[PDB]
């Protein structure tokens, strides 16, 4: 039931891991690769979608310098979240700043 | 470089250049195109709207048959608001108050007795030959007539032709609303067509004067480049390169192929959403904002629940 | 109530029992339709 | 490769209709020729799937194993069932009963037609 | 046979403009100004109203 398996590179190794998010396609897996690759300990941030046919993404998070790929891929998702809120917060203030020109104007 | 935060709360901002009914056209200054695409793509598949999904059909006598009729009701936009109400659950055909909406169209046509003497038109001729949209009786079912005002339940357009019926034909169906994305079908897509463009800058890498000036200014869209009077010469300035459809023709032209250097502004987009009429613009934006921001809650959930540490 | 039937070109409602002529009781015309009731037919709208 | 939104608007919809011309003495034959279509009253095969006179409702739909048309031999009694034989799902469209060029037949041809979608599916050319 | 409620391409209600275009042809515009003034102005919109046989009133002459 849930939705999010983690592949390692050989039971062992923890800085490559390939996330596979079910039920994902390019519109999370390319703003996610576009995040984690802002982070200076990633070697490698790449993403695919397995088969059009199905409907997960494999993310590949490679991480240099002794880190797992659970930080990267965490920072990844709480630092677009932290865009999408500030692009809400900037969309719902000119959305407001326009109807109170377009009312209060001449009427 | 890393992500600087105050360096995208600094250089980013929305300018919403048109916005009425139905339509909206704005800005996102300093956003790169894997989130802009993630914007555009939630708007297209994500954001859910209710569309109509079952039909209960009696004396479909009608030319308009029992499949397309089905279908072409399908298509129709419904102005509930997808938000008071919930998936419905698999495998449960007969609904309830929160998932399911019901309509009923009932149309029969009959010939008109009055009015008919030696004339051909057809609204003379015939009752109800045209079954529009706005015979849909909402059968309301539960307690939804107390969440709902009398008259917000309803078809959208109110002037979309469904079938065109004749004396004797008769229409007796009832729908089934139900909750969906626009990826299960495309039915269910609350926008027109939501999309994006770069903005262009058109630079002038030499005065150009005289005569290729008003050669230049009809290279580009009506409205680029004005060609006004300095001082006896004619030359030749860009004005709102917003308007340039981008189309390449002054880069057939010999003479103008070097005082021109047509590129565009790298994150500087321009969507446009166009809604159906379910929900306005505005909150079709902020729900396709809103449902990224979910897509990275579950997963940040997920990872809760699989450490524990 | 009988099963009404149509025919093709004076369209008169004949009810056809198992054991006659197949024939329209008015003009005599052969080719015979059969008539739409109601009953319940589940469409999707997909 | 073509869009799926627009598959799923109506892009090259169609339909195709089967028309079966039933006869009873030109197909079935054993004797004495009193195949008239009917229903004996209380028969399980044919319960609220068929109508009252044997031939199928108009606007029923029909898969692979629903009964098609029954028909009753009037000597003794022994009402027969034939059922529907095809792969595709089909709806029943109209149902014309035909006599023979007097006006003088007895109900035993009849032709029924039938609409199919098919839609653009995978594997359909253009 | 009957014009569709959405464009195929993008799904504009194009659904609604069958009978207030027939009304402004029958009113002498020209096309190319019958479909700016209804607001199609994407190639696959316009293409939707102006290439459309209506062929049910052909259709319905043949009616019980
Ligand atoms: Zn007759
Ligand atoms: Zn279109």
């Amino acid at each position: 039931k849930t939705a999010l398996e983690m592949v390692q590179a050989a039971g062992t190794d923890r800085h490559c891991v390939t996330f596979v998010l079910h039920e994902e396609d390019h519109t999370l897996g390319n703003s996610l690769r576009y995040m984690i690759m802002k982070n200076p300990e990633v070697e490698f941030c790449g993403y695919t979608t397995t088969h059009p046919s199905e409907s997960k993404i494999n993310l590949r998070i490679q991480t240099r310098g002794t880190l797992p790929a659970v930080e990267p891929f965490q920072r990844g998702l709480n630092e677009l979240m932290n865009v999408c809120q500030h692009v809400l917060d900037k969309f719902e203030a000119s959305i407001k700043d326009y109807k109170d020109q377009k009312a209060s104007r001449n009427e | 470089d890393a992500w600087d935060q105050d360096r995208f709360e600094k250089n980013f901002r929305v300018d919403v250049v048109h916005m009425d009914e139905n339509s909206l056209e704005f800005d996102m200054v300093g956003i790169d195109a894997a989130i802009a695409n993630a914007f555009r793509r939630i708007l297209l598949a994500e954001v859910p709207t209710m569309a109509v999904e079952k039909v209960l059909v009696y004396n479909n006598t009608s030319i308009v048959q029992d499949e397309i009729l089905a279908h072409r009701l399908g298509l129709i936009p419904i102005h509930a608001d997808p938000r008071l109400f919930e998936y419905r659950n698999q495998g449960d055909e007969e609904g309830t108050e929160i998932d399911t909406l019901q309509f009923r169209l009932q149309v029969r046509c009959t010939r008109n007795p009055h009015a008919a003497k030696d004339s051909s038109d057809p609204n003379e001729l015939y009752v109800n030959h045209k079954v529009y949209t706005r015979h849909m009786t909402w059968i309301p079912l539960g307690n939804q007539a107390d969440l709902f005002p009398e008259g917000t339940i309803r078809p959208v357009h109110d002037d979309i032709l469904i079938a065109q019926l004749r004396p004797g034909q008769e229409i007796d169906l009832l729908m089934h609303c139900v909750k969906g994305i626009g990826k299960d079908h495309a039915k269910f897509s609350p926008v027109a067509t939501a999309s994006y463009r770069l903005l262009p800058d058109i630079t002038l890498l030499e005065p150009v004067e005289g005569e290729a000036a008003e050669e230049l200014s009809r290279c580009f869209s009506p409205g680029v480049i004005e060609v006004q009077e300095v001082q006896g010469k004619k030359v030749a300035r860009v004005a709102n390169p917003r308007l340039d459809t981008f189309s390449r023709e002054i880069f057939r032209n010999e003479k103008l192929k070097k005082v021109v250097r047509l590129a565009r502004v790298r994150d500087h987009y321009i969507f446009s959403v166009e809604s159906t009429g379910v929900l306005p613009p505005d909150v079709l934006v902020s729900e396709a904002i809103k449902v990224l921001m979910g897509k990275c809650r579950r997963f940040l959930d997920e990872l809760d629940a699989v450490q524990m540490d | 109530q009988p099963m009404i039937y149509i025919c093709g070109e004076c369209h008169t409602e004949n009810e056809i029992k198992s054991r006659d002529p197949i024939r329209c009781r008015e003009c005599g015309y052969r080719i015979m339709y059969k008539k739409r009731t109601k009953r319940l037919v589940v469409f999707d709208a997909r | 490769i073509v869009n799926k939104a627009s598959w799923e608007r109506g892009f090259a919809h169609g339909s195709v209709y089967k028309s079966e011309f039933i006869d009873l003495s030109e197909k079935i034959k054993q004797g004495d020729s009193s195949l008239v279509f009917g229903i004996k009253p209380g028969d399980p095969r044919v319960l609220q799937k068929l109508d009252d006179d044997g031939l199928p409702f108009i606007g029923a739909k029909l898969q692979y194993g629903d009964p098609y048309y029954s028909y009753l031999n009037l000597n003794t009694g022994e009402s027969f069932v034939m059922y529907y034989k095809s792969k595709e799902n089909c709806v029943v469209d109209n149902i014309k009963v035909c006599s023979n060029d007097t006006g003088s037949g007895k109900f035993k041809c009849v032709c029924i037609t039938m609409r199919v979608p098919r839609n653009p599916t995978i594997g359909d050319k253009f | 046979m009957i014009i569709p409620v959405r464009c195929f391409t993008c799904g504009k209600i194009v659904g609604n403009k069958w009978e207030a275009y027939l009304g402004l042809l029958q009113a002498e515009y020209t096309e190319g100004d019958a479909l700016d003034a209804l607001g199609l102005k994407r190639y696959c919109c316009r293409r939707m109203l102006l290439a459309h046989v209506d062929l049910i009133e052909k259709l319905l002459n043949y009616a019980p």
